[PDB]
């Protein structure tokens, strides 16, 4: 009923496949535009499993740490946003990408950006 | 130049 | 009354000296913790020159582009925050540092962080 | 290693 389980695509070629559990869990995989095994990472997060019924979106967030069995970029991204249902459902998000740094390099530790995901590729 | 895996594109 | 004109210091040792104009202008200089002429850059911004009288802070923001007559880091930082008056006045901020990039490197264009400024050095 | 001017420190 949540509308969130399934495959989502951002506007630059990445794909994530998630299950929205009855308990508020988000679990799945995030795959970069490269599209290989090396390019797939574990995704884990949470969502509001009882959203408002007034037309408001469904709040959610998730994390990917950029380590898999093939590669490690010593970093993790969090996406914070909301699911917006209807004819062309969307997940609108802002993200923070933190890389592990020394204290001297902490100034350059955290990048910020945004993503919009749809159930259909760009 | 290295592109982080979040953003990496096919070659 | 406004409380903003003067010298402010962040927790890293940087120093800014600002004038808060009657018209809402912020003008001054930002000097990194190194403290020399090559470390000083023009600061320009805006503030609420008629803040609420209910104990709220005074909203403000400013920009430094990291070019001076000595050096150019092809980047600019904005700080967004509010002035909080009282016994130990503070300016609490969040910042965005954007570097000029190619389109392919735009993913790493914008760093985010925070700064707390006080009238006394840390 | 290069530290951006916003953050550079005294040696």
């Amino acid at each position: 009923e949540a509308g969130i389980t399934g495959t989502w695509y951002n506007q630059l070629g990445s794909t994530f496949i998630v299950t929205a559990g009855a308990d508020g869990a988000l679990t799945g995989t995030y795959e970069s535009a490269v599209g290989n095994a090396e390019s797939r990472y574990v995704l884990t997060g949470r969502y509001d499993s009882a959203p408002a019924t007034d037309g408001s979106g469904t709040a959610l967030g998730w994390t990917v740490a950029w380590k898999n069995n093939y590669r490690n970029a010593h970093s993790a991204t969090t996406w914070s946003g909301q699911y917006v249902g209807g004819a062309e459902a969307r997940i609108n998000t802002q993200w923070l990408l933190t890389s592990g740094t020394t204290e001297a390099n902490a100034w350059k530790s955290t990048l910020v950006g945004h993503d919009t995901f749809t159930k259909v590729k760009p | 130049e290295w592109v982080h895996p979040q953003f990496e594109q096919k070659a």
